[PDB]
């Protein structure tokens, strides 16, 4: 690994977050080099069962990007966050979800 | 289809 | 106007079986098919709805080219590791980029195959189709065998053959998926931080393609500088998000206006609070 690249990270939601209503869970790692990556899905804290993912790809300038992603429900003080380590970081980095962003 | 890969 | 893309992924895991190859094929925007060495009698599989009807001698054919390239760069990842001296020990990655840009005219506009080593470009054919550019030292000792083995003019039939022909059948098998441009969804947002300060974000949801340009205004003077403009990103069904934000005072949100621009539509949008 000459070259390697430390991972940007967006957490969303597919649809705009209705409460009680079915949707998707986004965690999108991007840019990142070399490829292997842990990616978790978390609520309140603790790892979310099933997690898919895209098939792996990448963009013109070799960086790697893969979606993960998990059918959730949001409710009103359930917390959602994405926790991704690469060999760049020397510790992991969560990111909230934010309804918002 | 793939195209044919060539052993580096 | 339309690209049939592949990319290829393969690196080594030492201690931990293996290489691993990864290969998936693009259609623009939208992927269509995978190939993963790690499973067990892997199989080139079908990644769209419109795809699937294809023939089964197009997935048994596909199958066995993928099998051959997943064995052909773990040699490869040792012969380059070797003209490097690296040490078996660490891990290396191959890439591989090729494909085809078609125009209007069902004619091809350029195409292309480029390689890379752990993140940097190795080796590239040139645009002429007949000669390779090799990145450094090592990829020299590529560029000999490619020239003496004639792999260039391999590359040129396919390219300025069955890859053109390919990208036809796939886009009219999937014409409904592929030739849409779906405009965004948009609207804006607002989030007080405090009594003089709110953030307004301006949203684009499930577009396609890709491409779109989102703009502040403040009195029609761009506000590039002063907005944070995230990086689009797939929203899992097919299409695309993407959303711009801006820092404004509390009671001039009125003077900002949010610009959106995109293929499906008619005309560039122009929203405001």
């Amino acid at each position: 690994s000459h070259i390697q690249r430390t991972p940007k990270i967006q957490v969303y939601s597919r649809h705009p977050a209705e409460n009680g209503k079915s949707n998707f869970l986004n965690c999108y790692v991007s840019g990142f080099h070399p490829s292997d990556i842990e990616v978790d899905l978390l609520k309140n804290g603790e790892r979310i069962e099933k997690v898919e993912h895209s098939d792996l790809s990448f963009s013109k300038d070799w960086s790697f990007y893969l979606l993960y992603y998990t059918e959730f429900t949001p409710t009103e003080k359930d917390e959602y966050a994405c926790r991704v380590n690469h060999v760049t970081l020397s510790q992991p980095k969560i990111v909230k979800w934010d309804r918002d962003m | 289809d793939f195209a044919n890969t060539f052993l580096p | 106007f339309h690209s049939l893309r592949y990319f290829y992924t393969a690196w080594s895991r030492p201690g931990s079986g293996e290489p691993r190859f990864v290969a998936v094929g693009y259609v623009d925007d939208t992927q269509f098919v995978r190939f993963d060495s790690d499973n067990a009698s892997p199989r080139a599989e079908p990644r769209a709805p419109w795809v699937e009807q294809q023939d089964p001698q197009y997935w048994d054919r596909n199958t066995r080219n993928a099998r051959d390239a997943a064995q052909t760069y773990r040699v490869g990842l040792d012969n380059v590791r070797g003209y490097y001296n690296q040490s078996e020990a660490g891990s290396h990655t191959i890439q591989r980029m090729y494909g085809c840009d078609v125009g209007p005219h069902g004619r091809l506009l350029r195409g292309y195959d480029q390689l890379a080593y752990d993140g940097a470009d190795y080796i590239a054919l040139n645009e002429d189709l007949r000669s390779w550019t090799a990145a450094d030292l090592a990829a020299q000792n590529t560029r000999r065998k490619w020239e003496e083995a004639g792999y260039a003019e391999r590359d040129r039939a396919y390219l300025e053959g069955e890859c053109v022909e390919w990208l036809l059948k796939h886009l009219e098998n999937g014409r409904e998926t592929l030739l849409r441009a779906d405009p965004p969804k948009t609207h804006i947002t607002h989030h007080p931080i405090s009594d003089r300060e709110v953030t307004l974000r301006c949203w684009a949801l499930g577009f396609y393609p890709e491409e779109i340009t989102l703009t502040w205004q403040h009195d029609g003077e761009d506000q590039t500088q002063e907005m944070e403009l995230v990086e689009t990103r797939p929203d899992g069904n097919g299409a695309f998000q993407k959303w711009a934000a801006l820092v404004v005072p509390s009671g001039e949100e009125q003077r900002y206006t949010c610009h959106v621009q995109h293929e499906g539509l008619p005309q560039p949008l122009t929203l405001r609070w």
